[PDB]
């Protein structure tokens, strides 16, 4: 490095980038995948603390004859930061009598977004800034069976860990005691190792020169899958209002670490690994899709 | 002694074994049918009880025609009784467990109850009621009943002896095997960091209603309807054909 | 558009981005274009306050027989921020007897960087992060004649403004009195308008909606071309150790706004419009280069 | 009275007109001729000033010094045919204050013209340089002149010769500083004085050109540069 003899002003550079962001807004695409009735819409509304799901939990739901993929778009503002958020859900996944090819529409959706981006990129008359419809996060909901993963879950996770970031969560964790939750987590982790399902955060995608990030992400992986509880209703406990669920024997607290693990999931999605998810999507998954497709479109 | 046959149908991990242990207060514990015989000596009268579990139900990626095994089992018992006419091992009750989802009947449940409602008495139970709030439980019950009445499914209607208890169908059950000490009180229940969900509590789950109706109040009407309706109809075609 | 009901945490995003730049550092490329003996090396040393230029101003210099392009690279540390700085000088420019087609090496250098970026982008085995060697700034040095632009200066600026961000500066402005400085700036601006030379900042490359940033760039445009003075020797004036030049009649202070417009240039390059220069290079000049080649191929 | 002629060559924008007005206190490349009658100090001087406009201005300066040579040859031919001294006696070349060395155009001009007219190198706009910078530039310029074997006009009799090439500052404006009237240039940091030996070398140049050593220029023109042309012609 060349030593400096005064103040130059490179430190201001970050602020400049910040200012540019204020005029555009960051794009985030979440996709929830799981069987109907596991709390996907409620969890999306709990993470973003707004009615951002396509179907509100109150409205009636009918299982369609086919597996559909539905998307909804929103703009969320906080302290000058705009988030263009696209939440995509899978009505009819894992509910039919015959669930074969239930993961096909999901992968078709992800690959079609990649295709849109690559076609906008290759064109001669290209835009200055390419809109990003690529799925940045995929949250997979595991029913709280307490025994092991279902076969459909294993199949879909194996297919999906290859084209999109997947973060497993035990849906409706309020139904498991602490011992049961621990045993279920141990079984789920052993099964993930056995089937070699490498979920986000993949430590292979992190640089070796950085150790603090490696240890932090190792702790995050050691915590997975997350025992989550989602709810958009607040209740008075003690002398404070807490988001939670009310049953005759108590109230499950969403924001209490000793009750659930929603805190860790929301911290990773929003506060600690959002940009890492976007970077892995744009530098590991889209890059591999682009390589594979162009190695076929050589001519 | 007394004879009874109870079949358990549902997806795995829905508290089926725990509920079966809880009702009968005993350590009783490819879709086929597995049979378990127990000899329960309680309340004076001795019951030789049969449990027909159907393991592997709903645990496959493709579940087409997975209800043919239970149909075959019921009809085989029917034929064995008909031949013996010239011990009542007929399956008298069938507990179906519906996942606590909160939306309505899945297509698999509709198909099972559409192709089994004229073979065996179907008692729908909402498995794991300790994961729903009361409002969700009522909404789910209403939606399930509406879809049952829409598809023309004939379930089992309990007879007159509890008026508000027999109208709780489908039942929402909670099962536990661990005895906890709540203020010096020996109670069966599940302990969460936020409280104790008690099995025998009438405001928590319908376990007491089901225990009373099935175990010791209406265990003979099930046999009577099985003999006079389902078995009679089954003979009404095989002999006719 | 969608009301919230609590702390989701989206505001943390900026901090996250910072932690991801902190490990990789930013990269900047400046090109100084002018004749010899106009303070280019001293100005580059003064902007970054370090011995960054290829040639230290006090060593030696012999005029090359051809216009050559030379590049030096450095890593600059500033409160945790790494800047990969490239400085490109053009020795031999505007100093020959015949200066016909003396803009070819400069345009060739810029187009070569565009070619490298495009050929790495189209490549199927593409790298995750393409190193940007593109020329982000072009500081053009005009000698302090006091009459008008040279024809060799008009030609090169006219060719350069179509592909590169050009920022005209009046070199060695301490040789100009204020009245002469104002007349020279007025004449240069009139000649730029007459020959249709559009220098950075250009208001046609800005969003219509934004106005508070449009006005600032309009002020910067009206102030061009800057009157700069560069130095690296610290002199004691009064009780202050200040950068400047000690003549036989006074100390010309570089950082003083009443003396020279160096502060405007350094604030525009380093503190206010660095990322705007990079963005305009990547989105206006690189894109026009891309559309021309792909139509050709 | 006394006839003399001075030819000013250099790039446009270098204080040539200002320096001419300061020395004599009066207000395509084609040589432009002007005639002035200056009755300074009682001696009438008929001064012919030949400016070279367009020198070093176009993009192509190839053989732009031919007009200068053709001008001197034509004056030499006119005198020989007559045999009014219209021969170009002095030529002042202005070097831009780059701080490095001589440009190719300067080298070419002083190569082609140093055997046809007396050349006095001047560093135009001497206020551009700190004293150390000016001394270094002078040393490098003299080294390069000796490498190119360029012969400049040395001054007879009348410490001041060591200042060659002269660093000159020209200014037509008189200003009031320290309760005295001085010719100079005004900057926020101070006033650069034309007639200060510690600031520039204008006073030495004025003394040499006007006061003392001018008939020597005429003599060295008649006895060296005019003889060689006539020798080649004959
Ligand atoms: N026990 C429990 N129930 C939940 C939770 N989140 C939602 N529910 C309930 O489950 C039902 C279905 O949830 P919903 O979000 O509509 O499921 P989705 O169809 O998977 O989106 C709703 O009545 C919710 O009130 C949870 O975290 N725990
Ligand atoms: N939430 C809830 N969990 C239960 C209940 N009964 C049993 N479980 C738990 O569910 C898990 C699997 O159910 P299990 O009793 O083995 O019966 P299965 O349905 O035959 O698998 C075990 O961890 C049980 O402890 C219940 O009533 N509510
Ligand atoms: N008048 C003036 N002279 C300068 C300035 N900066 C540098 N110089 C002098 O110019 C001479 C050579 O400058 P240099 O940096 O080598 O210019 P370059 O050859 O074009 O890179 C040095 O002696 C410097 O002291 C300035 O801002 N104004
Ligand atoms: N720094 C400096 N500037 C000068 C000097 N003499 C003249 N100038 C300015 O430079 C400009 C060019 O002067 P001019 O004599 O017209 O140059 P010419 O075209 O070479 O004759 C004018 O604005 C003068 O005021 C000088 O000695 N030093």
């Amino acid at each position: 490095t060349t030593p400096l003899e005064g103040y130059v002003g490179i430190d201001t550079l970050t602020e400049q980038i910040r200012k540019k962001a204020l005029r555009q807004g960051f794009e985030f695409n979440v996709m929830v995948v799981g069987s109907a009735g596991l709390g996907k819409s409620t969890l999306v509304n709990t993470i973003f603390k707004s009615k951002v799901s396509r179907r509100q939990p109150e409205e009636d739901y009918h299982t369609p004859s086919t597996v559909e993929i539905k998307t909804i778009s929103h703009v969320i503002e906080e302290k000058g930061i705009l988030l263009k958020l696209s939440v995509t859900d899978t009505p009819g996944f894992g509910d039919q009598v015959d669930n074969t090819n239930c993961w096909q529409p999901i992968m078709r959706h992800v690959n079609e977004q990649y295709e849109k981006y690559l076609n906008e990129e290759i064109s001669i008359k290209r835009r200055k800034r390419i809109p990003d419809t690529r799925v940045h996060c995929c949250i997979y909901f595991i029913p709280p069976s307490g025994h092991s993963l279902r076969l459909v879950d294993i199949e879909v996770m194996k297919r999906l860990v290859e084209i999109v970031n997947v973060i497993p969560v035990i849906a409706k964790s309020d139904s498991l005691t602490l011992e049961e939750r621990e045993r279920f987590k141990a079984t789920i982790q052993q099964q993930l190792i056995e089937h070699n399902i490498r979920v986000y955060p993949d430590l292979e995608n992190l640089d070796v020169d950085d150790e603090t990030e490696r240890q932090r992400n190792l702790k995050l992986k050691e915590r997975l899958p997350f025992a989550i509880v989602g709810s958009s209703t607040t209740h008075q406990v003690g002398s404070k209002a807490v988001l939670g669920r009310k049953a005759g024997w108590g109230v499950i607290e969403v924001e209490n670490d000793a009750h659930c693990e929603f805190n860790h999931l929301r911290n990773m999605i929003i506060r600690t690994n959002l940009q890492d998810l976007k970077e892995v999507t744009a530098q590991v998954h889209y890059e591999l899709y682009r390589h594979r497709r162009l190695e076929t479109l050589k001519k | 002694g007394f004879e009874f046959t109870l079949m358990v149908v549902g997806e795995s991990g829905l508290g089926k074994s725990t509920l079966i242990n809880s009702l009968f207060l005993s350590d009783l514990y490819t879709v086929k049918v597995e049979t378990t015989k127990v000899l329960i000596k309680e309340n004076g009268v001795t019951l030789r009880l049969t449990i027909d579990d159907t393991p592997g139900f709903g645990d496959a990626v493709d579940n087409s025609n997975c209800w043919q095994a239970v149909i075959n089992h019921i009809e085989k018992k029917f034929e064995d009784y008909l031949n013996a006419e010239s011990a009542d091992n007929r399956v008298h009750c069938c507990l179906y467990f519906i996942a606590p989802t909160g939306h309505g009947l899945k297509p698999l449940d509709v198909e099972f109850m559409k192709n089994l409602h004229d073979k065996v008495n179907i008692i729908p139970l909402i498995a794991k009621a300790d994961t729903m709030t009361p409002e969700e439980c009522l909404r789910f019950k209403k939606q399930i009943m509406k879809e049952i009445h829409e598809h023309k499914i004939q379930l089992y209607e309990f007879p007159e002896c509890n008026r508000k208890l027999k109208s709780r169908v489908p039942f929402a059950v909670v099962g536990s095997n661990t005895v906890l000490e709540i203020g010096g009180r020996r109670v069966r229940g599940r302990q969460y960091p936020w409280g104790v969900a008690e099995v025998e509590n009438i405001d928590h789950c319908d376990f007491t209603v089901l225990r009373n109706m099935l175990v010791r109040t209406h265990m003979q009407d099930l046999k009577d309807v099985t003999n006079n309706v389902h078995y009679e109809n089954y003979r009404s075609k095989k002999l006719s054909s």
